[PDB]
């Protein structure tokens, strides 16, 4: 059946160039023009234009004349978007899409490719165990945390006891010139510190895997 | 100047009649528009095509609850008996051909949510380890609250809600409906 499969996420520096792919399947590739749509994070969809899949001729929307280029290799049913002289504002998710027109609408979409353009260098997190400030006394529960500080780019993953603790786990979204986030887990006070509780932090982009065990303070 | 104007954000109570507005620029008041809906980490999905007379054709896997209508330059999407699964960003679009060139424009989208819990706070002192490094980060975790709006006051950075939210000072005070 019909689908559009796009290449994976990309991280580039300002001034560089990038190419995004859109592989179509399940239909006659040269019959339907390929459209491109930009969506900056939190923002609205910007139609970038479209390319004729038979003649190769691209049609650019007004705000995308200059640094943008649509291309294709029809025998591979694949369309491409190239962006030159990258800048921070190019940070977006990009979609390719097919349109039917006899009724008119975008009937099929790529899953999107996420582009990040930043001057920041890839950086592993410092991980800090967060123990409570006081002993639990007679509270039934206790809440432990991990601080994942100054990493780039997104994302990291945190598990607790190698995935063994799952309920009571809350990983909060990261803030900003690097990323920092925090994970918390809530467990019975009859469980910790009597039993061992360890947070597992993975930041693939730097190939880091860190275990930090929570000890009373 | 072909332009679509949308109402940006709206919440509704479960069961309520929702009604979103997409307003065409006046020179284009007769245009047919397209509705789409977009889930958080996903491409927009076609919902319906709405004509100036209110006639609409819906995409497939689109409930009977969804309906369209029009009046002048306004195009309306109405979601009766709204459901948690109806949560989406709803976006209208419109195509036109001018001087033998096709042009398409999307509205800015309207984030629709479906809807009381007072937040719980967890605060952490800095670690020994961090202190050796001569830095100190205070951590304020905020959880178990609805609805989403919160303000946090204590070198501060505070996340947005996703409810839950986080604040870091490099006392934590959270205001929520009071």
């Amino acid at each position: 059946s019909i689908q559009l499969v796009q290449s994976g996420p990309e991280l580039k520096k300002p001034g560089e160039t990038v190419r995004i792919s859109c592989k179509a399947s399940g239909y006659s590739f040269t019959t339907y023009g390929m459209n491109w749509v930009k969506q900056a994070p939190g923002k609205g969809l910007k139609w970038m234009g479209w390319i004729n899949t038979y003649s190769g001729v691209p049609t650019y929307a007004d705000d995308f004349k200059g640094r943008f280029a649509f291309s294709l290799e029809t025998s591979a049913s694949t369309a491409y978007l190239q962006i030159n002289i990258l800048k921070n504002e190019d940070t977006a998710t990009y979609f390719c899409a097919r349109r039917r027109s006899d009724s008119n609408y975008f009937d099929y979409w790529g899953q999107g490719s996420t582009l990040t353009v930043s001057s920041a260098k890839t950086t592993p997190p410092s991980v800090y165990p967060l123990a409570p400030g006081s002993a639990a006394q007679t509270n039934s529960m206790v809440t432990l945390g991990c601080l994942v500080k100054g990493y780039f780019p997104e994302p990291v993953t945190v598990t607790w006891n190698s995935g063994s603790l799952s309920s009571g786990v809350h990983t909060f979204p990261a803030v900003l010139d690097l990323y920092t986030l925090s994970s918390s887990v809530t467990v019975p006070s009859s469980t910790w510190p009597s039993q061992t509780v360890t947070c597992n932090v993975a930041h693939p982009a730097s190939s880091t895997k860190v275990d930090k065990k929570i000890v009373p303070r | 100047q072909l332009v679509l104007t949308q109402s940006s954000s709206a919440s509704f109570s479960l069961g309520a009649s929702a009604k979103l507005t997409c307003t065409l620029s006046r020179q284009h008041s007769t245009y047919t528009i397209e509705w789409y809906q977009q889930q958080p980490l996903k491409p927009p999905k076609f919902v319906m095509e709405l004509k100036k007379d209110g006639s609409h054709s819906t995409g497939d896997g689109i409930p009977d609850r969804f309906s369209g209508s029009s009046s002048g330059a306004h195009r309306y999407l109405s979601i009766s008996n709204i459901q948690p699964e109806d949560e989406a960003i709803y976006i209208c679009g419109v195509g036109d051909t001018i001087k033998e060139q096709f042009v398409y424009v999307f509205g800015g989208g309207t984030k629709v949510t479906v809807l009381k819990s007072t937040p719980t706070l967890t605060v952490f002192p800095p670690s020994s380890e961090e202190l050796k490094e001569n830095k100190a980060t205070l951590v304020c975790l905020i959880s178990n609250f609805s609805p989403s709006g919160v303000t946090v006051a204590w070198g501060v950075d505070t996340s947005n809600p996703t409810f839950m939210a986080s604040s870091f000072l490099h006392t934590c005070q959270v205001t929520h409906e009071g």
